[PDB]
């Protein structure tokens, strides 16, 4: 959970030189991102999630 | 010490197949297709070798700026492909693996990215308040396949409901975020690096052999991860082609031919 | 030492009792109009969402089950006296077995069907069940039909069947009644059923559900905007 | 033989069950106004003073815990009939898990959160917990902050934090409810929680508290004259 | 016999450092400072040898008849001492031990006694009804340090609260009798016998390495156990000096510099 | 970063002067009377296949320049 | 891109870094920049430097040179 005592850090991106394209070529492009865990990853203390809820039981 | 007797009580390049040739590959779950073993069965099976294990090419589709995606079902897409379909309809039980090859060529001045996903037990959502009311004909389009949508269009017909799927691109048509679809076997075609994709799918099911007519084992989904563009042109269209080769196919339960009613 | 992954195993991930059913049973004087003297519940885990969502991480599963029953009773009025301790009967009816039509018919003899008799105020009841799947593994998702329409069929209803449904009646039902006769004062009771998988094996992981469930299938109706707003260059 | 120091060990010194919490839960007909149908208690040992004072003899500690629950119920009136035996549900909610907003919401399904169901009149409930500290030992005293203000901060509230506090939400909470429906007569109940450390190791002994506690910190407000009068040359 | 699987269920002279030299010592808890061992860690640490492990002298203070005491916090007091502070502010994680030397010289006709105490996790009390409302700036005075008081002066400001500590001499500023403060590592300077004190403090914390900016590991408290006097003079004042040397310091987590706002 | 155009004539830098305000290196440089170090220099410039040009990079020991 | 590695060069083993610069870097365009038939062309050039095997001696108070 969010907590300043266990903050992890920050991730940022910047241009190094720039995007250069020739003529008759698109000047805009798209980029995609992915994340994953390494082999040294572990978890503790199973608990319920907040991503699923229910309001009325089936009748 | 266990007291009760029952355990439950216990506390816890060119690829050539048949007469077809195509000129890196991905193997789903690291398992190559294989025939049924002697230690698992339920009569004499029929196992065509070259009359059915060969590449069949589906209808080409067109990818443009407004395209949202396409999907197909297997073995539904091959129901009318040579002797494979005849064996499928002449036998009660069938089994097979697949090899899928997606082709799309462009120039160095084009840009875009396609994601191809192979999904086991790919179930899609309906387009009406009624639940699980989709019809057999609409759920088995054939080789033409279906398309995705960017919004959920509820069917307002009350007299003659369409009974069709309404897939949503960003929900993968099943209520799950597209970003996690990479958990399934997948390939990415980036126009600046490659122009083709290949996947090998073994037979996956809760049973060793099952009917091919009333149950589809695999689903193929192709979606544009990045929009297509070319120079500064307003409209761009390029063809996408799909080829599928059955592998290690078995059939059993010979009897008269089945004739499903497709509309 | 180094960190371990003991608690991330499949067995540990499912080593919890999750509620799957709340059932109401009443004891009162029988009358012509409708009553809740006996109740029948169809066995499944899709009534609730937490266990369903946890299980839907995978396409195929194979496990044994442990069931626990918690019973809570109460009064409704105050001027009709009181009641003595009650005994509850729970019977498992597999497909094809006769189903009760009254709280005191012959079907409760349970000559072959297993049954549990529970005395109020005792410890919650518990039982265990093995894997009873017809196939080699349970199928959480089924992409197919049970019937195929044919050109020779007289009408279109012969081959009509629900999408993504294997069998209409699967795993039977549970029938719950109060064995005691009716006291002059009505007494209501609720039975809560908790399920725990054991000896669990899974195959073909799938992405988890992201929108509210709607029906036994994968249909979605409302609340299709899960993600929230956030700045592109905001930490 | 010679006198021994068996009872002066750390284990013996802490081998006692000490009350740490009294919690009230009521069962009655729900109404628009505020009620005590379900209760939530934040886990800690600083609510009481005896165990706190005993533990504060040292700066760092590492131990497992044993918790015991004692439940006592009573009536409030006499002209609304009576009630049947009740069942109490106690659920542990770790940080980040959803918290209930009503006594009968989905959060009580406890699919993954551990829960205890207690039947009134039985033996007091009991459980055990291991060391669950993020660091290598618990920190009774912390001389620092959770945030550091910076010159570039837009306002002074960005870096403001309480002194001698590590985390705002630590160790989760316990939610207690009555599973039974409401009888025509209200019934009140109190749950008392007793804690016993086990397998205890301690570091950095400190002098004991000499003035009454005031807040979670080391602040003192009143009664700052502990010693009494006595003559210099008086035996 | 244990039934449950989990264990929890089981029933229960000249000293030279670097380029500095000073001309008996007390080792806290009988543990000399040491570097982190290979069997406990969480990247490549930075371990300055002589650029940071050296004696730094703080501002001299004055001891008179009405003086009640002084206190300092470490590593707060050394935040602006050469490259040690730069490394502290350029790294996310830091670790270090300390050597503390207290100097106070007088004549044979003076009399008095000073008690020096090293306290781990030295937390002080506030000066208002609100609890734990002290500010970061007031809790980190720096090399100037703070002073003790003989009475609790509650802050009456309601518009602009001071948010400062109010230590009490006979309560050690934390609600404990001063007489028991000797349980902590301590030294006594008696003017008739000695004129200096030395203590060695190893790194103490619940974690192997921790941030130095938001957490202070040690506190130093100096109090007059006996009042100062000289012959029959009405007023007497003598200087007291403090020197501190870091030992076996490690830093990790290099990134841009931190700039705390001190008023 | 610098910009190269048609009228650009060249650029020059001095070491260790250019790194006098770079992290702890500058602090150690200014806190000590004597210093020593080697260097690794990396020059980056990207263009397209339709561009043309050539840059010469030279490392000079004891590089003394003329006045004005 | 270009890469160079420079060892420590001087008449003495160790020397002051403030009053003496050991290396100079010069970048010059040997051929003019051009692109298609455009009149104006500009591209970025970036420089990165890594110290290697650095030693310091003579610790004392900090030096504060007056740069304007
Ligand atoms: C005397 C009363 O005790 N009898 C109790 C009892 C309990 C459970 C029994 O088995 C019921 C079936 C269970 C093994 C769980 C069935 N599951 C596993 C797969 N599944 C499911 C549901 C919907 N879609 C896909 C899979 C289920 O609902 C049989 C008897
Ligand atoms: C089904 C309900 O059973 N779940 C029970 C349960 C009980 C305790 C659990 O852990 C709570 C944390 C405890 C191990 C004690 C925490 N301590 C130790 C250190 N500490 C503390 C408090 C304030 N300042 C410093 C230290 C604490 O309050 C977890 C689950
Ligand atoms: N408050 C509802 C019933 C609430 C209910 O059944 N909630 C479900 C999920 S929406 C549940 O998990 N209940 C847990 C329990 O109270 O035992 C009513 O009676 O109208």
């Amino acid at each position: 959970t969010q907590d300043s005592f266990t903050e992890g850090g920050y991730i940022s991106m910047f241009y190094q030189t720039r995007i250069v394209v020739p003529l008759s070529t698109p000047k805009s492009m798209s980029m995609l991102g992915f994340v994953s865990a390494c082999n040294d990853f572990s978890v503790r203390l199973l608990r319920d999630t907040t991503h699923i809820s229910q309001s009325a039981l089936p009748q | 010490i266990n007291y009760y007797k029952d355990s439950a009580s216990n506390a816890a390049l060119q690829l050539t197949i048949g007469n077809s040739t195509i000129t890196n590959s991905v193997v789903a779950y690291g398992r190559w297709p294989e025939f049924i073993r002697d230690d698992e069965a339920n009569d004499q099976p029929t196992e065509p070798d070259v009359a059915t294990c060969r590449f069949y090419t589906l209808d080409t589709v067109m990818w443009g700026k407004e395209s949202k995606g396409w999907w197909w079902k297997l073995p539904d897409a091959l129901r009318d492909m040579g002797l494979f379909g005849q064996n499928m309809y002449y036998h009660y039980l069938g089994r097979s693996g697949y090899t899928v090859h997606v082709q799309c060529n462009a120039s160095k001045f084009h840009q875009g990215a396609l994601g191809v996903f192979a999904i086991p037990e790919y179930c899609l959502a309906g387009d009406s308040d009624k639940q699980r009311y989709t019809s057999y004909a609409n759920a088995n389009p054939g080789e033409k396949g279906g398309k995705f949508y960017s919004q959920f269009n509820r069917d307002t017909a009350v007299t003659s409901p369409k009974r069709e799927f309404c897939p949503v691109d960003y929900l993968l048509g099943c209520g799950v975020l597209l970003g996690n679809a990479f958990v399934y076997p997948h390939q990415i075609i980036n126009l600046r690096t490659n122009n083709s994709a290949t996947i090998v799918l073994p037979y996956v099911n809760a049973m060793a052999i099952d009917s091919m007519v009333k149950h589809n084992n695999w689903g193929i989904a192709i979606l544009p991860l990045s929009p297509l563009d070319f120079a500064q042109e307003s409209s761009v269209e390029i063809p996408i082609t799909v080829t599928i080769a059955p592998m290690c196919s078995e059939f059993n339960g010979l009897r008269n031919v089945t004739a499903p009613k497709f509309q | 030492q180094r960190r371990s992954r003991s608690e991330s195993t499949i067995e540990s991930f499912f080593a919890r009792g999750a509620c799957v059913a709340i059932i109401e049973v009443d004891n009162e004087e029988p009358t012509t109009r409708a009553q809740k003297l006996f109740a029948m519940w169809r066995i499944t885990y899709k009534d609730t969402v937490q266990l369903r969502r946890k299980l839907e991480f995978f396409t195929y599963s194979r496990f044994d089950m442990e069931l626990t029953f918690v019973v809570t009773a109460n009064f409704t009025n105050t001027n009709n006296g009181h009641a003595l301790n009650q005994v509850y009967q729970i019977m498992y009816i597999p497909p094809g077995a006769p189903t009760p039509k009254s709280w005191d018919d012959y079907t409760w003899q349970t000559s072959s069907n297993p049954s549990i008799f529970y005395t109020y105020g005792a410890a919650p009841a518990r039982i265990s069940v093995p894997y009873v799947g017809l196939a080699n593994a349970y199928s959480h998702f089924y992409d197919g039909f049970a019937k195929v329409p044919l050109k020779t069929d007289a009408n279109d209803q012969i081959g009509d069947s629900l999408y993504s449904a294997m069998t209409v009646d699967d795993f039977g039902v549970l029938a719950i009644r109060v064995v005691n006769d009716h006291n002059p004062t009505k007494v209501t009771s609720k039975v809560r059923i908790y399920m725990k998988p054991k000896h669990v094996r899974v195959w073909c992981p799938r992405p988890p559900r992201a929108v509210p469930y709607y029906g036994p299938g994968v249909d979605y109706k409302d609340n299709l905007n899960p993600l929230s707003e956030k700045g592109l260059t905001t930490y």
